[PDB]
């Protein structure tokens, strides 16, 4: 298929059966070597289509048009069956950890520690009672 | 009634001579409330939910690209530029490609390539994610009155009624028609922190299922895919589904990543699946600690006069049901309507009354009637319905029903220990105060004192304070502090 | 440019100026697509061309024949103006640097430089072994 | 003498009645060997090297594909192999590809595909690595004698005589000609850590400089490169320089990543260029422990008579040699040969012999000689020759010579006293303490006694001796010891 | 257009239309490739035209000439619809200033503020001259 | 009267006896020149510009190319070169460019290019800056007499005279018609670091706003843009707006960077305009330190008639002017010219008047005449004007008065610091201690003391000083001091 947009620049709206196909437009003629088109819906790609020299083979092209200017080659690629990696996602002891909580709030806090010891050693002198007011300040830093 | 099907139940009753009661309400756990005189009402939370909620950010899974172009420049002539290059809703890369002699480019070497799509994402494939609104929920709390019909577990009786119970809303009244009314003073309110979990619901669509679930509320908004507020209709970020291929001399081809709610769904393996229907959203964590008043209902069927004394027959034998009392079933063939009579003994003291009637006032409806539930003191049990007699041996002791009262009281007040004290002022806090200590010690009044009467509690309060003063050690303050509780609960 | 093997294939060999052409081979026709040729030399890739039915058109690929089975593409990729990807190569007296590293301590630890000189000349009474004490006492921080 | 122009000189003086003398030798630094009665030698090393090193692994940067092949098969046909699939230096990748329509299989599946090329990597593009052999390395040490003709800082004497060292080979004696034999017994050591250095070298090329360095081998050892060992045809992991294409259908492309000389040049910048001369692969660091067996010298032109006092004239003034010495080149005009009847006087006291010269019994022979250098006490002086006469006055200061003499002894003791302890018995005990005290202490114990002999400084140790013996504080008996150590220097 | 300069050396004076065309110049032959060219102006970027033999094809010439030797190309850039950048330009009482920083030093070291007094009302006893001193000691922390 | 409409107020009173005022002007400011039987002038300075400042340096916004040419040579054939290689006024980088058989240069590898163009701007978009000059500054003062017609916000008064002053010419002397002479010896201060600010002009545009700036100079020297001095042909360090393309061989572009006057608007957002007025270019911060000269004022209509008390009509009811100032206005249509009898009584005190008018002798004139300002001291009192009356009472304490001068002097003290006295001889420190004492007590001298005469100022130093002299603590002679400070006021 050919078209003729408002600007001065063709239009070949090519389909699946098109592929290595040799379409006639206007004073000059042009092939297609594209091999992955299908039919036609919005999903739609449109690049330009090169012009060149009689003395000359296309390099890394897909269309290629001799003796005319300005032709834009545009396909659906829909219309066929599925080049797509999913995205990665990431998916979604009553006393044990008091414990280990307290054990570790003394060891990052050995001073607090060696501070509360000594309270009960020096200044409450609660011998009887110390066991109780070392568990009151345990239990101060859960 | 329903709530003899449930496991959580509890006996909330009022004191003797008693107008108001303190609930609190669990989903899924009944409660039962008596008041001497009165018709006897269970109540319990049906559901929680909320009803069409603000919606708050929305991913999709499925980009649908189309109009795709693609322009290119040879090598000095500046950049290759697009209309669709500056619109909004497009994503593009602006790349380099091999020029040569084969694309007529008179000079060999790099030139600029563009290829510029505009991607709107598919329709039925965005993952739609609401957030719950602390102030909008509302709440559904039943109440159905006590009959004498048996009522099975699927089975919804007939006279039940419903109520609404929003956090502004805090007064409301029912009608049970021939039971009279009930008068509802509900606070609300959530334990959990509604504002870190957001529900994510799928496009609904009956393919398969699951299509709704609550997620953490980091990890829903920490996705990779793109993602829009309600309003502006372009996709921000859209590029995360879109590959661009390699550059060729004039073509770069833009792929698809094509859909990915498999691999979500393939993420979301054990999760809660979130539990909706029309356009409610339940929950599933919450409470309702209201006061339920008691003072416009009037037990029905008073005047019935006695029915038959031999055409009394059981349609099923008691039996316990885990619950500290006994289940029974009659049947009658005699005149209708008529009061059941009933009653109970122990053996060894054949003229003492030991009934305490859940039910209150069983009667035999025309349709319907002859349900009756009850509880025994541990040891001899003897039912005397008419003439019928069953033998029963009731386990346990009264020690440890005060035990478990207690125990259960005490639990109450610390799930709803948040509404439960007031410290805004000093008579509040006393007021407070007063209340805790009435939850706590109802049981243990309501056990110790049965028929004492004014003047005998009185007396035994007197004494207690008496004993209280009495000359002692310090220690004996605790007998002086239990004096004056069972004064003040005494009062009140 | 058509060779016919000992294996029982046949083997078309293309320059950079035959693309987009159709060469006879035996009694098909088969129609190079591909565009990235070049002049011939030890780097060749050669891949199977297809064949394909009367009524069926190609999709991608770039080397297709028709009623002519076993037919390989064969073509050299030198003399082209030439992913070049890099790898990731990872670039790489005595008591001089003591005495240095002891003074920079006693410059960056004036308080407790001056402690230790404080508490030495206090608490000394051993100024034949005062050095002694204080070379260790400055020494020792590391 | 070549030890006048560089500007560290080590100055080792030979005592009276002694045959040996240790030395310590280094990289750009020589010592320059004097002895009573004896010719007077000069002792360096001239450069440390190895040869033909071992090869221990040789990456190599452009890889040069070839013959890449494909193959495929229609889906569910079974998997594609390859002839070259399962042979050495091979990169043989395997994936799948699409099909359809166009492919000529039936169903819409998707099959087999594999692709891979040999890889042997470009000529001239290897960068190989060599590691040091130590008990392979050699050291050279050239032995020049002392001869009145001058030498320019880049010429070669013609008496100039070689002499390799290696751990094994121990002992060597040298001729000179008519001067006698030097005996040379060293022991070799290699600061730099020979296992942790790798000197990487690129093929041969004119455009590259440099082509050569020494790099850890924590860091050669793990180049991302391929990798063989010399002797193999096959590289291993030839994977790294080819990068593989998505597949279209029947053909996927392999590409090749190009040289890398570039990047590996640029991770080069700023690092040491080892010297290499053909194929010998130099070092830069170790040092030579040695001693010296004088007792085969025989002083040269002994015979001759001495010219008259009136024929000669200066060509050369005297100069500062840098090291506290003076330098002149006088030239005769009489008949030759004959001996240079050369004495210097200091100021005030012009009939006493005051020059120490360094060149051995100066004369002027059939055709060359007349180069003399010398050591004068610090002050004015005058120097003669013959007729002539000419003025200097030295700015050594003496005590700064001994004090320098005193820093030189105790860096030799530091630098050469890591091997030389022995302590196995009491014996190995005596003379490691004797070893350490003539290292120490030599010059001074020479320059302290000088001229005064072994009776004369036995008389003195004995006289320090006697007074030490005194009664006197504890600091006094300082002099028993310092009687001690005059006499064991005075006799050992 | 043609002239020959008084170094002997010819100029082709291109204009905008004469892009990809033949120019005659002495007995051989100029091929202009250029596709940014314009009408004339002070805007002329005049450069070498490189001239080569019959055996080999242009590569990386934009002019290039047959037959010939020493011809230069010159052109105008004007009437010609348009690559712009833009260059970095950076863009663009008093006792209360004391008062301010001085009450925010004594506010960030309440430590310090009570050792203040702890120090001054001890050591000083001189109120008259302490006041004085506290005052010197709080404008000393700048 | 004109400046009452003002802000920043100052009133300046000078001493009866008294034939010079010290005064200080600064932007935004107000002077009310007062003393006893003479007008009353205002002073306050109008604008402080300069003329045409003398351009330093240009930056040029848009680089005209023109004139490009390019040549090559291929290897083995020596560095390439181009006539405008060393020509002023051009260029041009020289780079590497590839080379083959393809363009008839056999041998391979990186050949020379070079690539030069003339580079000017042309007009309308040259950013020309300015520097002030320290000498060339010119400052006017505007000094109007008191007449007494209102005077509205922004209408002009014919009497009103002008002058201007520079560092160079001090002196100068006005004539205001009927009134007097005033002479004006002004030393300026330029109040403005104006080595450090410049003048950012834009060339002419007569749309687009705005054209000129203020620039810390720092900045201004700093552009990175191509700058000349004016009357330079080229354009020194021209490389700032011109990119080289790629090397093609034997073509190499040259672009052109294109306009910059969009940039360089958009980095001068919220910097303040600079005013400027005709060739005149205006500062805004600075400050005179003037001194007024009184020494041949005359006050007008002393002898004329009196107007008939009866005949008065208001205008403008008094008001706070916001100075601590009374504003009246009258209007009078009978006999003229003659005197306003104002007067002020204190209540309670019918006598005694209270109010000092600013308006020296208020009269009606043929033309105006009536406005009449007033201060008054604080409490509730009743002005008079013929036999027109009304109520009225002031706001603050008299002690206000007196620290709101103190605080004025303190002020105007401190902003003459740079030349308020010298220590270069004994007389010229005692004079300027005279002077500055004078500035900082003599409100409160005249507020406090008035017309009390020499006699009366002598009879309180002498009791002061005696008082001083007598019995008191031994650090209570403050007394002292405020006596010295009184005599010192009052010597004058
Ligand atoms: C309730 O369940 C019982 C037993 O499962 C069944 O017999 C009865 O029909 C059910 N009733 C209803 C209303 O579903
Ligand atoms: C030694 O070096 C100098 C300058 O470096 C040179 O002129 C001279 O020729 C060299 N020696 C000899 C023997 O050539
Ligand atoms: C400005 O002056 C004009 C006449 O010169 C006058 O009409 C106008 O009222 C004045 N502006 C104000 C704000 O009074």
């Amino acid at each position: 298929t050919v078209r003729k947009e408002r600007d001065g620049s063709t239009v070949i709206r090519a389909e699946g059966k098109d592929a290595a196909t040799q379409v006639r437009v206007e004073n000059g003629t042009c092939v297609i070597l594209a091999t992955d088109m299908g039919s036609w819906c919005d999903d739609s790609l449109s690049y330009e289509c090169v012009t060149i020299d009689q003395g000359e083979e296309p390099v890394d092209v897909d269309c290629f048009c001799r003796n005319v200017d300005g032709v834009y080659l545009e396909y659906g690629r829909c219309g066929k069956q599925e080049t797509r990696r999913s995205v990665l996602i990431p998916s979604h002891d009553s006393l044990r950890t008091h414990l280990t909580r307290v054990e570790g709030w003394v060891w990052k806090n050995k001073l607090l520690a060696l501070a509360m010891v000594t309270v009960v050693w020096l200044t409450l002198e609660s011998v009887v009672t110390r066991v109780a007011v070392l568990v009151v300040l345990l239990c101060l830093a859960p | 009634s329903r709530c003899t099907h449930l496991e959580n139940r509890d006996f909330v009753t009022g004191t003797q001579g008693t107008t108001r009661v303190t609930l609190v309400l669990e989903l899924g756990g009944c409660v039962t409330i008596t008041a001497e005189g009165k018709p006897s009402m269970d109540v319990w939370l049906d559901a929680i939910y909320q009803e069409n909620p603000a919606k708050t950010r929305e991913y999709c899974l499925h980009a649908k690209l189309s109009d795709t172009k693609v322009a290119a420049r040879c090598p000095t002539m500046g950049p290759a530029t697009l209309a669709e290059e500056h619109q909004g809703g497009t994503v593009c890369k602006r790349d380099q490609s091999d020029r040569g002699w084969g694309n007529h480019c008179g000079l060999f070497g790099k030139g600029s390539i563009v290829a510029c799509v505009k991607a709107a994402c598919e329709a039925k494939k965005k993952a739609t994610g609401h957030v719950y609104d602390a102030n909008k929920i509302v709440y559904t709390v039943k109440v159905e009155p006590h009959t004498g019909d048996y009522v099975a577990a699927n089975e919804t009786h007939s006279g039940r009624k419903t109520a609404s119970f929003t956090i502004s809303s805090e007064k409301t009244i029912l009608t049970m028609g021939e039971y009279g009314d009930v008068s509802l003073l509900c606070r609300v309110a959530s334990g959990v922190d509604l504002a870190q979990t957001v529900i994510l619901e799928l496009d609904k669509t009956v393919e398969h299922l699951p299509t709704a679930w609550q997620v953490h509320r980091d990890w829903f908004n920490d996705l990779a895919l793109p993602w829009k507020h309600e309003g502006a209709q372009n996709w921000n970020n859209a590029e995360r589904l879109v590959e661009f291929g390699a550059p060729h001399a004039v073509k770069m081809d833009v792929y698809n990543l094509g859909d990915q709610t498999g691999v979500l769904l393939k993420a979301l393996a054990g999760v809660p699946v979130a539990h909706i229907e029309g356009t409610k959203y339940h929950l599933k964590s919450g409470h309702v600690t209201c006061e339920v008043g008691l003072e416009k209902l009037k037990m029905k069927g008073l005047t019935y006069t006695m029915c038959d004394k031999t055409k009394f027959t059981w349609k099923r034998a008691p039996t316990d049901s885990g619950h500290d009392t006994v289940v029974m079933e009659v049947t009658f063939s005699g005149t209708k309507p008529c009061r059941i009579p009933v009653r109970a003994v122990a053996h060894g003291s054949p003229d003492v009354n030991v009934a305490m009637l859940i039910t209150p006032n069983p009667t035999i409806e025309n349709n319907g009637g002859g349900f009756i539930e009850m509880q025994l003191p541990p040891g001899d049990n003897i039912i005397y319905v008419g003439e019928l007699s069953h033998q029963w041996f009731q386990k346990g002791s009264s020690i440890g029903r005060v035990f478990q009262k207690t125990k259960k009281g005490i639990e109450r007040l610390t799930v709803i220990g948040e509404h439960a004290w007031d410290f805004g002022s000093a008579g509040g806090f006393l007021s407070s105060i007063g209340k805790a200590v009435h939850t706590v010690l109802g049981g243990a009044f309501n056990s110790i004192f049965g028929g004492v009467g004014f003047l005998p509690k009185l007396l035994l309060g007197v004494a207690l304070a008496w004993l209280g003063l009495n000359m002692r050690n310090p220690t004996m303050s605790m007998s002086f502090l239990l004096a004056g509780g069972l004064v003040l609960a005494m009062t009140l």
